């Protein structure tokens, strides 16, 4: 069985076994939807260690890896002899013929955004930084502005999806697309994704858990990074998705979409505060940076000598010549240094 | 006809005095009027205007009535006071226009940079310039009944530093203000048309009533003062133009001190 | 920072007499969730910390005598004592804890009683005081009912046991 | 005459959001500034936010990023969003309309403002 | 029962720092929030600062924001108030008061208050008190020549309470304070913490 929106159907339902990427298993295990199956050493030996590392979370093994998937540039040899090496040359080649991929899912367009340095949940000192969300940096901004510029240049449709892209590529209409190993059974040549601003594309590597093509896939993978396993990924993805729906459709600018994504990523903010920040970013983008700074500030808020006298009538204590003279004056006004009478 | 001339001139002096005194009283009596920094400039202007009606106009009026200059050993100081007051009023108008432009173009920076200290410094600079151009040359015999003939170079320099440059500054200031207002009105009209000229005409009429009055009042006087030394024109027309430039002092508060706030102040004061 | 005001600055009433004090607020302090007005009264005796008497402007605290009653709404509140006891001589402060915590000016209450006769006494300066050069004689008048009897004087606060003042004067 | 009808103020828990709205009825010149000020009991009236007809906005150093002012396209309706409210934000919020109809001066219109209270109680 | 004590007060110069401390006992200090309040004759009661249970949110007054800093140490059940840039108006008696849990649901405001510490700010130096016994039935003792206000007197070490009258101190012409403690019988002890003096009148 393969119900639609499986990643979104499973949470509300919890099938005996689920076959999906490991990035979603984090949120599932955070609430206790997946059963902790006990693995065997003989079963761990027959599998690669990097797969176990990718599927590892909180120091425990959740499910068994099946295979490694990564995006690659699939082009038709009948249309062009060699594939473009840099994104900047696609706008030209395209206009010389007249690239098309899934514009709805953010996983297909994230490589272009992260090519120039876009990142999320930075991996520092061997751990992910949930507070350091760099989806609003210069790299992601350049990637998304280039994406919307290509969309506006009559190069890619704003409503295209995986089905339309596949149907157009099978008929020989489009010259190239971006797809992973799952599209080979339905479909030529495949290669690494083109570079952007000199920097290489960073596609996420989705390891499923419970030859020249493989070479290109592994090269795209090692050029990218493995998807995190923190529960904050799923929601984050949705945020990015909205940005995509806010970028290709032209509903708002790039800065507004990135600010919306940043606000949606913050889980600690309630619904009312989230809507307030969204409206603040809508009605005033001039200070959007300060608004995001205040939103972050609020995110960490809702996160779950002495003298002794022994006279005949006056006795007790009170508080070297510089002090002895003052003590003598005080004693005179009263009618360790000790004085008695 | 001399009697009628006297009547008219006296009426003008009395109206100028009454306007200046009313403006000064309405400004110094209420606190919310002095809260605005720009109003300070107006005060200076008013003060200058007041002097024009006290130490300048009455003496010339009585001299023209009598037909000569009875005030012996007073012509030099009188001409000095006249030049000082004229330069002070012109520079006050110029700085008022500059302040209005700075407030309209960039109000966020105007509210933070323009402070009472800055207004006082500008007023003091204008007064010192007026003094340096009026008293220093006259007392040192550089400008040379009484008629006070004028040299060519000194007259040209005074007309250039006290009328031409401030006039050009005010012209460019009002031009920038008009361009900004026209851009805003065009934006509003485009928005209204997308949602589905009287404002520009009103702005033009306001700018005209503001500038053209002083222009027609003070242009021919300086033109004659610059043409006569080079040579001719008669003294009657020169005196008429001087009286027009002086009546401009009385007309000033009607243009610069007749807004809604000043109207309410005059209504609640009397 | 809601400001509160107490109209009675200082008043004196006889023992057992029904007294009342009003309090004015600058704005409403009603909570829309529980529909409870957030206002409280504190009692501070001479030489003691404030003591909570009534909270919510309607509910009396534990251990507080029943003579104290709180009422009102909106911006007008009232604290009434049906029988002011001699032990009730203290300062009453209104306080609000919905918005930023602020306190009022305080209402000083005094006890009126009969005209008690004062006991007079005099003490010359001791030898130890004359040694320093001071010769200030000390006059003392205990048990004054009224507060009025190089010189300086000091009056003791009206004790909550006999309700009588005591004065002293020195040169 | 120019009328300013303000609304949206009231009681709100700390950290919440609130949207105040001021409708300006009457003939207003193009060049004009619309701002929101706050006045607390005992203290003086201070500036909170302002916006010019050209789209530029200005905020104070204590409300920068937290508060956001905006104006409508043609309705001349001013909106003020406030997020992450603090206990010290309770005050009377007035709407100041500075009109430059007379180039030689400016006219200030007020609408008497509205009260805003920020709670500090704890729950659960 | 709930008990709160304060310490750290005394005589300090304007602009100097002061770390007032408060010790709480008889309850789970870690659960209840704390408030520092101050009272003076010129302003009456005036809330100064507030700290929550977990030190997540801290609130300060309008005239003290930035100058004072409130904190708490739960492992030792202690509260601290660091006052800096002390002005002339900061002189007052400072009390600590707990905050009942979830006042929004139950409405219980600050109920338990400490003993309070008097803080005085001035450029003058400390000065020990001088006692003068005034014998006559009634006998008194005059405490003079002491600038700091905090001072207490106990007749016969507190053996009796009836008939004792400690007159409030007044500002002497020389800038010092003077008071009288008289007992009407049918020796005492005077303590002055700011100068740390324990004197016997007779
Ligand atoms: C016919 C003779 N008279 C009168 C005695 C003048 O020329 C006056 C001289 C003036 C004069 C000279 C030089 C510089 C100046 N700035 C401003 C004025 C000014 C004013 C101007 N007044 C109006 C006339
Ligand atoms: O919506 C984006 C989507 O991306 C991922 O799923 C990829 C996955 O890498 C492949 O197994 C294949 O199914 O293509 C998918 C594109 O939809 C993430 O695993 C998922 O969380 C995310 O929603």
């Amino acid at each position: 069985e393969h119900p639609d929106k499986l990643e979104e159907k499973f949470p509300q339902v919890a099938p005996d076994i689920i076959f999906w990427a490991h990035d979603r298993f984090g949120g599932y295990a955070q609430s206790g939807l997946l059963a902790e199956i006990t693995p065997d050493k003989a079963f761990q030996d027959k599998l690669y260690p990097f797969t176990w590392d990718a599927v590892r979370y909180n120091g425990k093994l959740i499910a068994y890896p099946i295979a490694v998937e990564a995006l690659s540039l699939i082009y038709n040899k009948d249309l062009l002899p060699n594939p473009p090496k840099t994104w900047e040359e696609i706008p030209a080649l395209d206009k010389e013929l007249k690239l098309m991929f899934n514009l709805q899912e953010p996983y297909f367009t994230w490589p272009l955004i992260a090519a120039d340095g876009g990142y999320a949940f930075k991996y520092e000192n061997g751990k992910y930084d949930i507070k350091d969300v760099g989806v609003d940096n210069a790299g992601a901004k350049a990637g998304l502005t280039f994406l919307v510029d290509l969309i506006k240049n009559k190069h890619m449709n704003a409503d295209t999806d995986y089905s339309i892209a596949e149907a157009a590529f099978n008929k020989g209409e489009t010259a190239m697309t971006i797809n992973g190993p799952w599209a080979w059974s339905n479909i030529y040549g495949v290669t690494v994704l083109p570079t952007f601003k000199g920097q290489p594309s960073k596609p996420f590597v989705g390891v499923l858990s419970a030859d020249p093509r493989i070479a290109a896939t592994m090269e795209n993978a090692q050029k990218g990074e493995i998807m995190p396993n923190i529960p904050q990924m799923s929601a984050f993805w949705y945020a990015v998705r909205t940005a995509v729906i806010n970028a290709a459709s032209g509903r708002q600018t790039v800065d507004q979409a990135l600010a919306f994504a940043q606000i949606l990523i913050m889980p600690n903010l309630t619904e009312e505060q989230r809507n307030g920040f969204i409206q603040s970013l809508k009605d005033d983008p001039s200070v959007s940076k300060e608004i995001l700074a205040e939103a972050k500030k609020l995110n960490e808020h809702q996160a779950p000598y002495k003298l002794v006298i022994n006279g005949k009538t006056l006795k007790g204590e009170t508080t070297a010549e510089t002090a002895e003279k003052a003590f003598k004056q005080y004693a005179n006004d009263n009618g360790t240094f000790t004085v008695t009478e | 006809v001399r009697i009628l001339t006297a009547c008219f001139l006296s009426l003008l002096i009395l109206s100028t005095l009454l306007g200046n005194t009313l403006v000064c009283a309405a400004v110094i009596r209420f606190r919310h009027l002095r809260s605005k920094v720009t109003n300070f400039f107006v005060i200076s202007l008013a003060v200058s205007d007041l002097l024009v009606a006290v130490l300048v106009m009455p003496w010339k009026a009585v001299a023209e009535i009598a037909g000569f200059w009875p005030f012996g050993s007073f012509c030099n100081i009188w001409v000095a006071f006249d030049i000082m007051c004229s330069t002070a009023s012109i520079w006050n108008l110029c700085v008022i226009s500059v302040d209005r432009y700075w407030a309209i173009s960039s109000p966020f920076r105007y509210e933070r940079k323009m402070t009472p200290k800055a207004a006082f410094i500008l007023i003091s600079v204008a007064w010192t310039l007026s003094v340096l151009i009026s008293f220093i040359p006259v007392q040192l015999s550089w400008h040379k009944n009484c008629d006070s003939s004028l040299s060519r170079t000194y007259a040209i320099s005074s007309s250039v530093i006290s009328f031409y440059i401030p006039v050009a500054i005010m012209i460019v200031t009002y031009t920038r203000i008009y361009r900004i207002a026209q851009k805003q009105i065009r934006r509003i009209a485009a928005l209204e048309r997308a949602a589905v000229f009287k404002r520009e005409t009103k702005v033009l009429k306001t700018l005209s009533v503001i500038m053209g009055v002083f222009v027609c009042c003070w242009l021919p006087f300086f033109i004659l003062n610059c043409i006569l030394p080079f040579c001719c024109i008669d003294s009657n027309t020169f005196d008429v133009f001087v009286w027009f430039g002086w009546a401009n002092s009385a007309l000033n508060p009607i243009i610069y001190a007749f807004n809604a706030d000043f109207r309410k102040a005059f209504s609640t004061l009397l | 920072n809601i400001m509160l005001t107490q109209s009675p600055s200082s008043l004196a009433v006889s023992a057992g007499e029904r007294v009342t004090m009003s309090c004015k607020s600058t704005q409403s302090i009603l909570y829309n969730s529980n529909q409870k007005t957030y206002l409280a009264w504190y009692q501070q005796k001479p030489g003691q910390s404030p003591k909570l008497l009534i909270y919510w402007a309607s509910t009396r605290a534990s251990g507080v005598p029943d003579r104290f009653t709180g009422s009102g709404s909106g911006t007008d509140f009232t604290l009434t004592i049906n029988s002011v006891q001699p032990e009730d001589l203290a300062v009453y402060y209104c306080h609000q804890y919905l918005s930023a915590w602020t306190f009022g000016g305080g209402t000083k209450l005094e006890i009126k009683r009969t005209v008690a006769a004062p006991s007079v006494f005099i003490f010359p300066p001791s030898d130890e005081q004359l040694k320093s050069g001071t010769a200030s004689v000390v006059c003392l008048l205990n048990n004054f009912y009224p507060r009025e009897a190089n010189s300086q004087e000091s009056v003791t606060e009206q004790d909550s046991k006999d309700s009588t003042y005591s004065l002293s004067s020195t040169l | 005459q120019v009328q300013l009808q303000e609304s949206g103020g009231g009681l709100v828990q700390a950290g919440g959001s609130l949207r105040l709205s001021c409708a300006a009825s009457g003939s207003i010149f193009a060049l004009n500034i619309m701002g929101w000020y706050r006045q607390a009991p005992g203290k003086q009236r201070e500036l909170v936010a302002a916006i010019h007809s050209g789209g530029t906005t200005n905020y104070a150093n204590s409300v920068k990023g937290r508060f956001t002012i905006s104006r409508d396209n043609a309705a001349n309706t001013v909106y003020l969003q406030m997020n992450s409210l603090k206990p010290e934000d309770t005050a009377v919020y007035y709407c100041n309309v500075k009109d430059f109809g007379a180039i030689v001066a400016d006219r200030d219109y007020w609408g008497q403002g509205t009260q805003v209270t920020v709670s500090s109680l704890e729950h659960h | 029962d709930v008990q709160l004590v304060e310490s750290g007060g005394g005589l300090v110069q304007p602009g100097k720092s002061l770390r007032l401390s408060c010790a709480a006992s008889g309850f789970t200090f870690s659960n209840f929030g704390m408030h520092w309040v101050r009272q003076a004759p010129e302003m009456g009661l005036e809330w100064v600062a507030y700290i929550s249970s977990g030190s997540t949110t801290k609130y300060y007054g309008d005239t003290v924001k930035g100058r004072f800093t409130i904190s708490r140490d739960n492992p030792k059940n202690t509260l601290y108030l660091q006052m800096n840039s002390l002005r002339s108006e900061d002189t007052a008696m400072y009390y600590c008061a707990r905050r009942p849990l979830y006042d929004g649901d139950y409405g219980y405001p600050m109920d338990y208050w400490g003993q309070g510490t008097s803080v005085t700010v001035s450029s003058a130096s400390t000065k020990g008190p001088s006692v003068f016994p005034l014998a006559p039935a009634a006998l008194g003792c005059l405490v003079k020549d002491y600038f700091p206000e905090p001072v207490t007197v106990s007749w016969n070490s507190g053996a009796l309470t009836s008939g004792v009258h400690t007159f409030p101190a007044v500002l002497q012409s020389s800038g010092l304070y003077s008071l009288s403690s008289v007992v009407t019988v049918p020796i005492c002890n005077v303590n002055h913490k700011p100068s740390n003096t324990k004197v016997d009148k007779k």
